[PDB]
């Protein structure tokens, strides 16, 4: 899983 | 209160349908799912893999879990008019705080299991990941909890305000936090007053730490993975 943290909550929030 | 009486139960009837709709499992589903216990010879399986294996599998199922509960937050009322700068914040600050609940929540003080990767399975099962001093820290809260016996409405408020917590640092709109904030209170304080448990969140024990530690070894492994094995 490279994205992680701060980074996988921005792309998980675009939406 | 100045909010109508009627107002306060329909927010926590939204609360709970976010927190059903977004669980990675119906609680009823997890109660039902507790007959069905790793073999010992399931558990050996687990317990042969390599440190970087059993983290490397972990992690990614706390990612997996971060990843519904940034859906939660979407389903708060006022969470979407918050500006990204506040999304972020809360999220980076409560969302694996809200992971440790919603997995230690799939557990049965029966005898001592939790959820795991389709089965239940004991603290036995984790050796591999060989920071036990953080894996019985772990199950004990999870032990804690149990007692407590929260409703899924109970679990839905109260990781709705961990969430939506107007005290983390970097907040722009702070007062606009605190308005939501103070909303969820008001909800909550009247759904544990009705039934008569207002003293049970006292008796809850801090996972803050526990996350903390979580968030860390998460973080960790995404640095180092050029140093592991390829995906
Ligand atoms: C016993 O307490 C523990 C808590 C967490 C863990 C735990 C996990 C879990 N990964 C899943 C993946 C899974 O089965 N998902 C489906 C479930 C998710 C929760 O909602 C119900 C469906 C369940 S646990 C990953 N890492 N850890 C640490 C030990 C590092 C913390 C272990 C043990």
């Amino acid at each position: 899983t490279n994205m992680g943290l701060e980074a996988i909550i921005r792309k998980a929030l675009m939406g | 209160p100045y909010a109508s009486l009627t107002e306060i139960e329909h927010l926590v009837q939204s609360v709970c349908k976010s927190y059903r709709e977004t669980c990675q499992l119906r609680l009823e589903d997890l109660l039902r799912q507790r007959s069905n216990i790793f073999s010992r010879e399931e558990v050996t399986g687990y317990q042969r893999k390599s440190m970087w294996e059993m983290w490397e599998r972990c992690a990614h199922h706390l990612t997996e879990a971060i990843q519904y509960v940034v859906e939660f937050a979407k389903r708060l009322s006022g969470f979407m008019e918050l500006c990204q700068n506040d999304q972020i914040v809360l999220l980076k600050a409560g969302a694996m705080e809200v992971v440790l609940v919603r997995m230690c929540r799939a557990y049965n003080a029966d005898n001592r299991t939790v959820f795991f990767e389709g089965k239940y399975g004991g603290m036995e099962l984790f050796r591999a990941l060989g920071c036990s001093e953080l894996i019985s820290s772990i199950f004990d809260f999870s032990h804690s909890l149990s007692a407590l016996h929260f409703s899924e409405d109970e679990i839905a408020l109260y990781t709705a305000l961990v969430l939506i917590n107007a005290h983390r640092p970097g907040l722009q709109e702070k007062r606009k936090v605190e308005q939501l904030q103070y909303n969820l209170e008001l909800a909550f304080h009247h759904h544990l007053c009705k039934t008569h448990r207002q003293s049970i969140l006292a008796k809850l024990p801090p996972a803050g730490k526990l996350a903390s530690l979580c968030s860390q070894h998460v973080e960790r492994l995404q640095i180092f993975q050029h140093l592991h094995p390829i995906v």
